[PDB]
């Protein structure tokens, strides 16, 4: 009677340890979608930049605290995108907004990923409370009994 | 497992009414934007947010804009309407035969 | 004995409930510090901008994930700051700094309120654990007798 | 109690609108610091100041001539709203202590 | 309350600690950056960080303001390192009069 | 025991060490990875492409050449400096293992 209550809770008991290693997994997808919807608007605002007609438009710049400073972007026609390890290369916006749809399928694959441990997880989860769950079933039944 | 479909059509219903909210309020909110707009000189220096570029652009392209983001807008707003109308008609299924039975 | 556990446990209960209430506090006073730093920083750009002798500045507007464009900023005498309620103002740059300077005092202050009433609370636990400490001492020796 | 569970019921609605009401109370007076603070800021300085208004998404170059007589209203709807929402509570206000005194009288 | 000045002088020796890492790093960093610009023609497009702006700079400007940022970062450096020792010195100490006690 | 608690507080030494070493070792790896992917995505721009490297505060425009150069180069330096950190494990990892049996044999 304490070797089955020691076999129901080293099931509940591991419930909170995958429960546990599976809120990590949670913390990292909700990483994952925002930097790939950062890459989704800085290549959003490169798009449109490229259907803005004007010779060289006029800007606001932010530069903190509801502040702003008053230019004009100079090339319109390009961009500089970080190639990464401390380097960035100026690209045509369409070699620009083309680098920036392949770095924002490299999240779109991470995400996947992250997004299938977590699904198994939960897959361990499920078959977890299933087990012990049935083991609290046939607890309950070993003590019951019709009366007199 | 009639059960694992009332979750289902539950947080369905969820995500729905919390995009409404966002729909609703980016709708009234660029209602009120073109009706402040259109209010204006045509020489009018106004700067659009190009995502993360705050771009000068026009009385003309600014309202012209401002029009189809209401249009497209209100489009989504009706769809998530039938779509919210849809799922509770399927709650109110599940929690009736769930409840009958 | 059941009655001076009551009390000694109200005391060590109102522990856990006025350093909760200080948990708060706490978080408060990590974003107002921030904020200053925010505007303290929006500051230290201006100012700078200010000794750059530079005719119509040559900048990298970032508008993104490591990307960024070739602009110039066209009125560098000038910056919008945020006056508030949907509201900005063109001001020239020591006018800017010195509402940012006013802004940054404002902040100040909310800063000494959070950081006093986060003073006093350190002070409410002090003083409790002080008088349950005291408490739990004189448990000890009601029991406590020299053997034989 | 079949007649004072049905007073409960009603009383659980009055002093959860009242929340509503309170929470809306909080924010317009929060908007209306932020309004008058943002006007007082504006009037100091010269009408040919250029000022920029924010337009929902969009912002537009006003004017302080413009700017100050839509901050004027800005605050005046505003506390007229706050005076809506000093009489919307003080109606539930007296609905609950009438349906707290026809509770106890039960 | 000798033990009320060892909760303090502990403190006082961590925020230290954490400022002459970033200080040391800061300053290794910056000596590597003046160590590499120094190689460069004079007629070379840098641009500089002012603050939230990002600023073209000159050769000679940007050499300049990085022998300054050298100077008063490592002059911080030993400031730090002296009030190591020192805070250090007064730890030690009531470890000492205090496990005597 | 004393000739074996020594022991214990010798190779709590060790594996912490080997802490030291592999944390270090991670982020080399990653920096390894991250110069790759750029160096490969630099070769396929033209000689005339014109590229942003950044030093430290700063921002210097250099060129393909010059960039590929870098490139390479620390790229190596961190694959020997790779090849180091392997070499610094697996004489902590022995001296472990020599630990070990040094204790079991007391």
């Amino acid at each position: 009677m304490a070797q089955n209550n020691k076999e129901l809770e080293k099931l509940a008991y591991e419930y909170q340890v995958l429960q546990a290693q599976a809120q990590i997994l949670a913390q990292n997808l909700e990483l994952l979608n925002l930097a790939k919807a950062e890459v989704q608007t800085v290549r959003e605002t490169l798009e449109n930049l490229k259907k803005i007609e004007e010779e060289k438009p006029e800007i606001l710049v932010p530069i903190g605290a509801g502040s702003f400073l008053k230019g004009v972007i100079v090339d319109k026609n390009n961009a500089i995108v970080s190639v990464g390890s401390g380097y960035a290369v100026e690209r045509s916006i369409d070699e620009a907004i083309s680098f920036l749809e392949k770095r924002l399928k490299e999240y779109d694959e991470a995400i996947k990923k992250t997004q299938g441990a977590l699904a198994e997880l939960e897959k361990r989860i499920g078959e977890v409370a299933r087990k012990a769950q049935e083991v609290q079933q046939k607890q309950s039944m070993t003590s019951f009994k019709v009366k007199k | 497992a009639m059960l694992g479909q009332l979750d289902t059509y539950q947080q369905q219903l969820q995500l729905v009414i919390q995009q409404k909210q966002k729909v609703q309020a980016d709708l009234n909110e660029a209602k009120k934007a073109l009706e402040e707009i259109e209010t204006l000189p045509d020489d009018a220096q106004i700067y659009k947010t190009v995502g993360t570029l705050i771009v000068k652009t026009t009385k003309e392209k600014a309202v012209q804009e401002l029009k189809e983001k209401i249009e497209t807008l209100e489009v989504r707003l009706n769809a998530l309407n039938r779509q919210e109308q849809k799922i509770n008609e399927k709650v109110k299924e599940l929690t009736q035969k769930i409840q009958a039975a």
